[PDB]
């Protein structure tokens, strides 16, 4: 007769510690998703840094070869006067 | 005295009824996870390409630049040269 009550507190009880249970894991699965979503935005902005380095070095480098071929064709349109320079020069005689 | 067994008995119901949403969000919880990193490994995957892309076309316009220097180099040597060609002609001009 008294047993019912009994074999209840029995049953109760192993399913508050399956809610322990339950409670631990979905615990440590919020640590591991919060830590995931970390761990990568983290490295990406480490990445990110990195790339933002090398387009600049570019970036300046292609202003400066701007400046030498630039420069070449200064150079040019000199040799060029003198090549004109010594063909007169040559003329005369 | 014989109420205690009706209400054990609605409250074990209501106990795995919590545990079956504790279930139910644990489990939308790990795709979530599979789903955080199946996203993530993918943009360093694409931040690492990028990179190399770029570090690529660095040194490949580092060598360029190189050339354009031998080619500005070897312009200037000819330059100087009808420099000289100049001098030893206007000599002859005016003795």
């Amino acid at each position: 007769g008294k047993s019912e009550i009994s074999e209840l507190r029995r049953t109760m009880q192993n399913l508050e510690i399956e809610l322990q249970s339950q409670l631990s894991m979905k615990a440590s699965l919020e640590n591991s998703l919060e830590e995931t979503k970390g761990r990568y935005a983290m490295q990406l902005a480490q990445i990110q840094e990195m790339i933002g380095s090398v387009e600049e070095q570019l970036a300046q480098l292609r202003c400066e070869m701007e400046q030498q071929n630039q420069e070449y064709k200064i150079l040019l349109d000199v040799k060029t006067r003198l090549e004109q320079e010594i063909a007169t020069y040559r003329r005369l005689l | 005295t014989k109420h205690e067994i009706s209400e054990m008995n609605r409250m074990i119901q209501r106990l795995r009824a919590e545990i079956d949403n504790v279930k139910k969000q644990c489990a939308n919880l790990q795709n979530a996870i599979a789903d955080a990193e199946q996203r993530g490994e993918l943009a360093l995957k694409d931040a690492r390409n990028k990179l190399a892309e770029l570090e690529e076309a660095l040194q490949k316009a580092k060598q360029d630049m190189a050339r354009l220097l031998r080619e500005y180099q070897e312009l200037m040597n000819t330059k100087l040269a009808l420099d000289v060609e100049i001098a030893t002609y206007r000599k002859l001009l005016e003795g």
